[PDB]
């Protein structure tokens, strides 16, 4: 048992019809003290498979150094290891998740909540979630921490089953990834404008995008708004 | 306090209770009578809090009392329940509540008829062919359901109450020191001094 | 200070007569000529505006008072004393049965709100 | 919250974020903390907002009730009467309020009064959650006598940094300048600031 | 300890076509002790039928200020209380205890004699009202009452048909919960004529 | 609960989803939460359902009263003012968080407020469990000098991302229009997403299925003449 | 202070017919107030004509019915192939959950089959690994609202034939596969109305001698 | 719950409810509270439902374990001392038990074990155990002889079930009857409290306070 | 359990202990004997708590049993109370220490003289011409402190063993259900059935 | 506390104040917070002395069988060495501690391991109770690639402002300068940078 110290909040994705989609801020936070602003939470694992962590930054380091483990360990006596035998999102999720639930059946966890978003060797989409307690669900639409009080209504709008999927290209996707960023940074008081956003599509791979930010925010309206009732000026 | 009993049968009211007052380590004394006489025809035992349970059952002895001098006149068991279950009812919310478990045995001399309430310290109101307070319903219940009738003497009554405190005294762990037992019926109140 | 005045001011005189009550009957005497008429789907009530001076604007003095939306309410007499009637009026409609039952009062319960109020007047110090 | 009072040449100015948080979820992030108890007595809210707009709304029931007996109130008047409320109702109240305003004879004051409910008079003040993160920036860049120029740049530049390391802070800068010539409300915005 | 199941109990209400149904278990307890199979919780103020589970000196109690209150209502009125009027005055009177409340779950049923609309309401211990078109359930059931009110309740069931629909869903709920049944009655209510019916019932 | 406020053009729009729940139960699943203070102003309210009922009922006397006191139509400042040292006084306990909207001779108007008394300004608003969904919907649609049927379509999808997202809210969409110089249009169940499909089986038993013991007419009647 | 439990919602219902058995569940995951998933599968076919479901705590339910269909792959390897059958599995499931008595998987477990005899079987089990064989049986959320309707509907509780009232009950005449999916589908439905937890979809399993077929339903989403 | 077992003549008389809750909610109506340890041992089943089923599951498999090596019928005194030790070894953990283990020898007769999760084993002739324990403990001790005959035994088991199914919140929904011979118990039938209530009321005069 | 006493006497050592088991509410048997022969000529009576007093003077037991087979040789009083406090004096400090009071009593073959100790759970032992455990003292030490005689018979400590339990069965709140009394003398251990 | 490290052109130079609170009694005011784990490889402390002392003789140890072996470890090496100490014993550790070294190839640089154990490769970090009031002034102040002479200046007037509004930290303000050159302390007294 302890509690989580610098941690980064939350972590958005979604499916859409070639692929999907997964967002993370680039916020490292001590409380209430916005401590860290370089940290990148979206971490890939070869070319088709993005994991994005939030929580505890210390536990996400060491789950960082898991997967680059798994990876060195994968290519050993495997020729195969860039081809049939590379590893899946599948294997890399199911892997996560054993750790998860074991560290939490010892009373030791791993303080973050993650998402694995990727492409599987079929085309398929994966996205999955597991978190601290070993939980685990997949859905069209995942999200962590306020991302999914917030930014799940907004991506269920585009797909809101599981027959959305092939309707929803990546333009649509990714714009409605980018306009939930917006909406976090809004109303989550421990998010910041920077981010980083990852699309693995079966067709043009694994597009990694860092430094972006939050524009066309909406803020003149402010202007008008004066006291708390009967104020005047 | 500890055990009390209650059996209404065919003419009477029967109510038994126990003679042992323990305070925590001794046991103080052997003869204790948990009953006030509400009126002529009307007897309320008493449980609970050590000091409540006495100051209610005067208090409501003091009232019934005073109102039998105002109208010259004998409430029915009925009202004398009522009154005593708004006091309780309104205690229960008081800065202080009376903690008082009681049985009312009356006789209304208007209906030719016995009558035994329940009452708890909280208001709760119940009238019954045969009641208890605290845990004496769950040794002596199932005896009361089997053998009870509507139309037992008040001797038949007393040999049921026997079985009771019978099994009372097999199966609880404290030393109640036995039982007091008293009758109302149309010509009153009155004790059985061998029991 | 303190109100010491916890006395009656209206008693009964030898002729069992209540001078004050019957002083009150004289002021409304005096008072301007009111009306109401009972029709079978509906009722009206009417007065004079007396205006006190020509300068005055009449229309921001209301004779009559809305006390709910289904009851009305005119006077004759002191008009000073109905305006502060009229007040208590539409309280006592709200704090003795609207916040109760939900609904305004009928109109011979509220006449009987505002009749109590006014047998006060007669009794209290 | 972000909040703070400067006094400079010409008079005072109040600065204040927009940000109101309910834990991490940001109530309102437009919120005006600059609050208004006479023409020209001001002040900044932070702690409890219902205790603060409580305050508030008593203290400027009580100027309006002094200024048409005694006429205008000093900004000190004003202060002491904050101060009354927050110091005899210490146990029930979380409040930490800066009182500014500009007179003609004793021009701009600042008074901050914190949780204690004591009284500070000061050339200026900081305070709110955020008020941690600048206490360095401000000791070493507020000068007395300022420029209004010199005082926006000063209170924007110390709320910005305020903002950018407090996740209780954001929005936008709100300020009210308090001189002769009248009151004056600002308005600055991220895109502005955070640049800075 | 938690006073709303110190003594169990249940009651549910049901609309008919021109009919309502009010209906509720017999049994008061002191925890797992049966103390009385014969505590009626349905009491009735002229055509008004009010219903009330929960603690049972609440019980009584507020049954006996409904009957102050609604005697004085008649005196002053000069006619008996309808069902919507009653509804408010118990939520009224519900509030006036907001920091100290009656351990409640009030019930109310009827047909406004004027207009022969049947009227059905539910109340919180603190008197927030819950006027249902089609059922009304309260007690330490109510779950398993809200579960075969769902499933057997259609709306229009003629006073004979209100009955069959209004006694199994009390019955089979009481039957899922320790703390209530020991007999149930049910009362089918028309706009001049009520019925009572007591049900057979298993008796553990 | 989800409720909430959008400002337009000449006046203001409320709406709230119809679920009330006693914890994970639904007690009335087409619940009124849009309540009335005056004929032009109205509020919706989250958190303790009998809290919000009474304090506005209060409140909603209180300004008739002084309404009628003062021959002027009712201001929503006043009913801000009013719930709100009501709401301070109580320190919370009386579990009211309200969105307070309406127009008067001064103009429209929208606030909101918390049960400790704090209250806030703005063009849009939400309240209640489901209040991050429809904020979520306000902050990605929401623009300066919105229509009136732009409000409203605004209002009522800020009220369904609360319904389909928030376990706390559910079945219907109330809305109520409060515009300038018209009367105020309280639009119950504008929207109906969520009736029951029919069931598989009729349940409606056989007559003489329940077992009975006794029956008894019961006297409803008064005391009868002669 | 690190609570290693949660509460993911959800409902499932198993109920054994003359020759079949239906295990259902709806197919919505929750935490608190929110959706994790609209659908997410709860009932499992573990193989050997066993489906099986552990309601509650999610991850405990995962390990539960992964431990179990391990189980089953052990028992062919080490018994020749056998089939593992109903009752088998039940005892199996007991001592999978009664090993973990002092920190038990937080889930109410139910599995359906055939019995060896080609009868209908659903054993039902609480947290620590008591078990027993039922007709029928809710699980989770809304158990205590599905239960009592099981009760009068299925096995025909308080119903007595109209004419004798009372002295004769009505006949516990035994319920097709369509007649049980009908109750299954209406107890979801009126599940789904009352419990903020009960939506989304209803997915059932279903046993017969000639393996297990799925049926999904949409239900409310609210 | 409530569960006894009573010593006669003619061997042991077993009784238990079937009711099971999860605080006032009835989980279940149809308890197997009755543990069929082997075909000469009974174990009833109170406090926790898994670590009675459990342990005396276990029980039979070391009695059948016992008379595999020692080639003769493990004694009640034996089985119920395993029993006992068993849980004893887990004090302080947290394990739920009150069990009358019931049989009946040549060298012991019909011998009853009360067996409980904070170590105690105690031989007895009428034991009773539960939420309505005290209920039952009334209609036997006012009833019990050893010259019972099965029958009246048989009743008298049943009887003190119903008595307390019918006060106890907590017990009630059918009653299962057992009689334990020296070759072995032999069950006497499922009895819905429901339906046995009407029945005894009428046919005993019993629960005159109960309208029927 | 509940009562235990002891009293040496001239040439015996006598021991009473209570026959009543009580599992809270109800009283689970009447008959109970809370005692146990660790020798021919050496008897220990126990109390605490449930399933670790028997649990403690059974291991007992068989330990002074497996001394005596392998050295042919019955221990003397003083030593097996001596066996018994330092497995009390270990338990106290384990992670869950054994919660059991003894008296023992025996008959030193060797010195022709009756012995009785008295060791509580913490392995508090003590040589008395009489003892007791729990609250047993508090009632009977001031009887046996005026009657009591180094040099009185059996039968004397018989009877004052009477009154210390008729005293026990006045002011004691619990029914412990009579007295179990066991002799410990030179031929040995008996019971005396009529008590 | 109130420690810093600040990579500049030249290398990389730490800084520390020098008091040490046992509550409000200073039970050391002339304390040494910059400690030696390798020849170019030191660390600020903060968090609990006893903690932060095992952890760095721990460090030095294993950086001196290190070097035995293999030759000089790398600032990130040692950072790494810290951080397992620290995350591996999250559960019984008070502390807070900053790694700055110079290597010839990789020049200066800063690692901040804050109190769960991650590691923070930065530019320039601060650290300690007093840290808090400096945020904003050192974000506005520090540069990259700045000279011997300017990041001497901007740590002394960083910890001059963090002494001065934080109670904890006090007393002599202490550097030590690594850079290719080899290594320098310089130390700083009250009257000195009192009056910056
Ligand atoms: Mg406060
Ligand atoms: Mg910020
Ligand atoms: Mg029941
Ligand atoms: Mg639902
Ligand atoms: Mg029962």
């Amino acid at each position: 048992t302890q509690q989580p110290i610098v941690t980064g909040t939350s972590v958005i994705s979604m499916k859409y019809d070639n692929g999907v989609i997964i967002a993370a801020d680039n916020l490292g936070s001590y409380g209430s003290l916005l401590r860290f602003n370089g940290v990148e939470r979206l971490i890939p694992v070869g070319d088709n498979t993005v994991v994005g962590i939030s929580g505890d930054i210390s536990d996400m380091q060491h789950i960082e150094r898991l997967l680059k483990d798994l990876v060195t360990e994968n290519a050993y006596d495997n020729p195969l290891a860039d081809a049939e035998e590379a590893l899946e999102p599948s294997y890399i999720f199911e892997y996560l998740a054993t750790v998860m639930y074991q560290r939490r059946s010892k009373m030791n966890p791993l303080w973050n909540a993650i998402i694995v978003a990727g492409v599987q060797s079929n085309g398929d989409q994966f996205l999955r979630y597991v978190n601290l307690l070993g939980v685990t669900y997949s859905s069209p639409t995942l999200a962590t921490g306020f991302g999914a009080h917030m930014a799940n209504p907004l991506l269920r709008k585009v797909v809101d089953r599981e027959s959305d999927i092939p309707k929803t290209t990546v333009q649509v996707a990714e714009e409605a990834i980018v306009n939930a960023m917006r909406v976090l940074y809004y109303r989550d008081a421990r998010s910041s404008r920077n981010f980083s956003l990852a699309i693995i599509d079966k067709n043009t791979g694994l597009t990694f995008k860092k430094n972006l930010q939050v524009e066309n925010m909406k803020w003149d309206f402010a202007k008008d708004i004066k006291g708390y009732g009967t104020q005047k000026i | 306090m500890d055990i009390i009993l209650g059996i209404r049968v065919q003419d009477s009211v029967i109510l038994a209770s126990s003679k042992a007052v323990t305070r925590g380590i001794s046991v103080l004394k052997d003869s204790d009578d948990k009953t006030r006489q509400l009126s002529p025809h009307t007897l309320m035992s008493f449980a609970g809090e050590a000091g409540d349970t006495v100051q209610f059952a005067e208090y409501i002895q003091a009232n019934i009392q005073l109102y039998s001098i105002r109208e010259d006149y004998e409430l029915s068991p009925q009202a004398v329940s009522s009154f005593v279950r708004q006091e309780l009812a309104k205690s229960i919310r008081s800065r202080r509540p009376y903690q008082v478990n009681v049985l009312i045995g009356g006789y209304d001399k208007k209906k030719n008829k016995p009558e035994l309430y329940q009452i708890d310290y909280l208001g709760t109101k119940v009238e019954l062919p045969y009641g208890a307070h605290g845990y004496s319903g769950f040794y002596t219940f199932s005896l009361l359901d089997h053998h009870y009738r509507p139309d037992m003497t008040t001797e038949e009554g007393l040999d049921l109450l026997k079985l009771c405190v019978q099994e009372l005294e097999k199966r609880m762990p404290m030393d109640f020191k036995g039982v007091i037992v008293k009758i109302v019926d149309k010509d009153g109140i009155r004790q059985v001094d061998d029991f | 200070m303190t109100d010491r005045y916890s006395f009656s001011l209206t008693t009964f005189s030898p002729s069992g007569k209540l001078g004050q009550i019957d002083y009150a009957l004289t002021a409304v005497k005096q008072g301007v000529t009111s009306l109401g008429i009972k029709a079978t789907n509906g009722v009206v009530i009417a007065t004079e505006k007396k205006s006190s001076s020509p300068l005055a604007m009449s229309e921001t003095l209301s004779k009559v008072s809305l006390l709910t939306p289904d009851i009305g309410a005119v006077y004759s007499g002191m008009g000073p004393d109905y305006r502060v009637l009229v007040d208590k009026s539409r309280k006592v409609a709200h704090t003795s049965y609207k916040r109760i039952y939900g609904e305004y009062p009928p109109t011979k319960l509220l006449v009987s709100e505002v009749a109590k109020i006014m047998q006060e007047a007669t009794q209290s110090g | 919250t972000s909040i703070m009072a400067v006094t400079f040449k010409d008079g005072v100015i109040l600065g204040a974020d927009s940000r109101t948080t309910t834990g991490a979820y940001i109530a309102n992030r437009v919120t005006d903390k600059l609050t208004r108890v006479h023409d020209k007595i001001w002040c900044c809210r932070s702690g409890s907002a219902a205790d603060t707009q409580a305050i508030a709304d008593i203290v400027q029931y009580h100027l309006e009730l002094y200024t048409s007996q005694y006429g205008t109130p000093s900004t000190e008047t004003a202060a002491s009467v904050f101060k009354e409320l927050c110091y005899e109702n210490k146990d029930n109240l979380t409040a930490g309020i800066i009182v500014a305003g500009y007179d003609d004879k004793n021009k701009g004051e600042v008074y901050t009064i914190p949780l204690g409910g004591s009284v500070h008079k000061l050339p200026y003040a900081i305070a709110g959650s955020g008020s941690t993160f600048i206490y360095g920036y401000c000791d070493k860049n507020f000068r007395e006598n300022m420029s209004k120029e010199e005082t926006v740049d000063f209170i924007k530049h110390s709320l910005s940094q305020a903002i950018k390391w407090d996740g209780s802070s954001g929005g936008v800068i709100r300020m009210v300048v308090l001189t002769a010539a009248g009151v004056e409300r600002l308005i600055f915005y991220p895109d502005e600031y955070e640049q800075l | 300890s938690d006073p709303s199941s110190i003594n169990g109990g249940i009651v549910v209400a049901m609309t008919g076509k021109d009919c309502v149904a009010i209906a509720c278990d017999l049994r008061l307890g002191s925890q797992s002790l049966g103390v009385s199979n014969k505590f009626e919780k349905i009491f009735h103020y002229g055509h008004v039928f009010l219903g009330i589970t929960g603690l049972a000196t609440d019980v009584t109690t507020l049954n006996e200020m409904f009957r102050y209150k609604t005697n004085l209502y008649k005196l002053k009125e000069e006619r008996a209380i309808e069902p919507e009027t009653f509804t408010q005055l118990v939520s009224s009177s519900l509030y006036e205890r907001r920091f100290g409340p009656y351990f409640v779950g009030p019930v109310v049923a009827g047909i406004n004699s004027k207009s022969g609309k049947p009227f059905i309401a539910g109340f919180d211990l603190i008197g927030c009202i819950d006027e249902a078109k089609d059922f009304i359930v309260s007690g330490t059931a109510s779950d398993q009452l809200f579960g075969m009110c769902e499933s057997l309740y259609e709306p229009n069931l003629e006073p004979e048909d209100l009955f069959e629909t209004i006694s199994q869903a009390l019955l089979n709920a009481a039957d899922r919960d320790a703390l209530s049944g020991w007999g149930a009655v049910v009362y089918i209510i028309k706009k001049d004529e009520v019925v009572k019916r007591y049900l057979k019932m298993r008796q553990d | 609960t989800t409720i909430v406020g959008v400002k337009f053009n000449n006046g203001v729009v409320i709406a709230a989803d119809t679920r009330s729940t006693q914890g994970p139960i639904v007690a009335d699943k087409n619940c009124a939460k849009l309540h009335r203070i005056s004929p032009k102003i109205w509020c919706a309210g989250a958190g303790t359902a009998a809290d919000t009922e009474a304090v506005t009922q209060l409140i909603g006397s209180n300004i008739e009263l002084h309404s009628l006191y003062t021959s002027r139509e009712p201001r929503v400042v006043s009913a801000l003012q009013m719930l709100k040292q009501h709401l301070f006084k109580y320190q919370g306990h009386i579990g009211a968080y309200l969105i307070v909207a309406g127009v008067d001779p001064t103009g429209s108007h929208l606030f909101s407020i918390h049960a400790d008394g704090s209250t806030d300004v703005g063009y849009y608003l939400s309240l209640g469990s489901g209040s991050l969904a429809a904020m979520a919907v306000l902050e990605s649609h929401w623009k300066q000098d919105l229509t009136k049927e732009e409000a409203i379509k605004l209002a009522s999808d800020a009220i369904q991302a609360g319904i389909w997202n928030d376990l706390g809210s559910g079945s219907n969409v109330d809305v109520c229009v409060m515009e300038i110089g018209k009367d105020a249009e309280y639009l119950r169940n504008y929207l109906t997403p969520n009736v029951r499909e029919e069931k598989q089986k009729s349940y409606k038993f056989p007559r003489g299925t329940t077992a009975v013991l006794k029956e008894s007419i019961v006297n409803i009647c008064d005391i009868q003449e002669e | 202070q690190f609570n290693p439990y949660g509460d993911n919602g959800g409902t499932i219902l198993g109920i054994a017919g003359e020759d079949f058995a239906v295990l259902a569940g709806d197919t919505r995951n929750i935490t608190d107030y929110s959706i994790n998933s609209r659908y997410e599968p709860k009932v499992f076919d573990c193989g050997d004509n066993i489906v099986m479901s552990a309601n509650g705590f999610a991850a405990d339910g995962d390990a539960l019915v992964k431990r179990f269909k391990n189980s089953v792959k052990w028992y062919h390897f080490d018994h020749n192939d056998k089939k593992l059958s109903i009752n088998s599995a039940a005892r199996n499931i007991q001592h999978l959950l009664y090993g973990k008595r002092f920190f038990p998987y937080y889930v109410h477990t139910i599995i359906a089959g055939l019995d060896e005899d080609g009868k209908g079987a659903v054993y039902s089990f609480d947290p620590v690994g008591s078990y027993e064989r039922e007709q029928c049986r809710a699980g989770g959320a809304a158990a205590s609202l599905i239960m009592p309707f099981l009760d009068n509907q299925v096995n025909f509780k308080n119903q007595y034939e109209p004419g004798t009232n009372g002295k004769v009950k009505k006949p516990l005449k035994y319920l097709s596969v369509e007649e049980v999916i009908k109750l299954v589908r209406d107890s979801f439905t009126s599940a789904t109305e009352r419990h903020i937890q009960v939506g989304d979809g209803l997915e059932i399993l279903i046993v017969t001698k000639d393996g297990v077929r799925k049926e999904f339903y949409e239900l409310k989403r609210d | 719950t409530t569960t006894l077992a009573f010593r006669f003549q003619g061997g042991i008389i077993v009784a238990v409810d079937s009711r099971a809750t999860a605080g006032n909610w009835v989980a279940s109506q149809t308890v197997k509270k009755v543990i069929e340890i082997n075909p000469f041992l009974l174990g009833t089943m109170a406090g926790g439902a898994a670590d009675c089923q459990f342990w005396e599951t276990w029980l039979g498999s070391q009695c059948r374990l016992h008379e595999l090596r020692e080639k003769e019928r493990i004694s009640v005194a034996a089985a119920s001392k395993i029993l006992s030790n068993l849980v004893y070894q887990y004090k302080g953990a947290g394990l739920s038990m009150g069990t009358m283990i019931c049989g009946y020898t040549r060298k012991e007769g019909p011998t009853i074990y009360y067996v409980d999760s904070d170590g105690t084993r105690l031989k007895g002739d009428i034991f009773c155990v539960g939420s309505g324990q005290t209920f039952a403990y009334g209609v036997l001790d006012s009833n019990y002889k050893w010259d019972l005959s099965v029958e009246d035994a048989l009743y008298l088991g049943k009887r003190s079930i119903l008595a307390a199914a019918h006060r106890d919140a907590y017990s009630g929904g059918s009653v299962n009857l057992y009689h334990v011979t020296e070759d072995g118990w032999i069950y006497h039938g499922n009895h819905d409290v429901g339906e046995l209530f009407w029945k005894v009321k009428e046919e005993e005069g019993s629960f005159n306070n109960v309208i029927g």
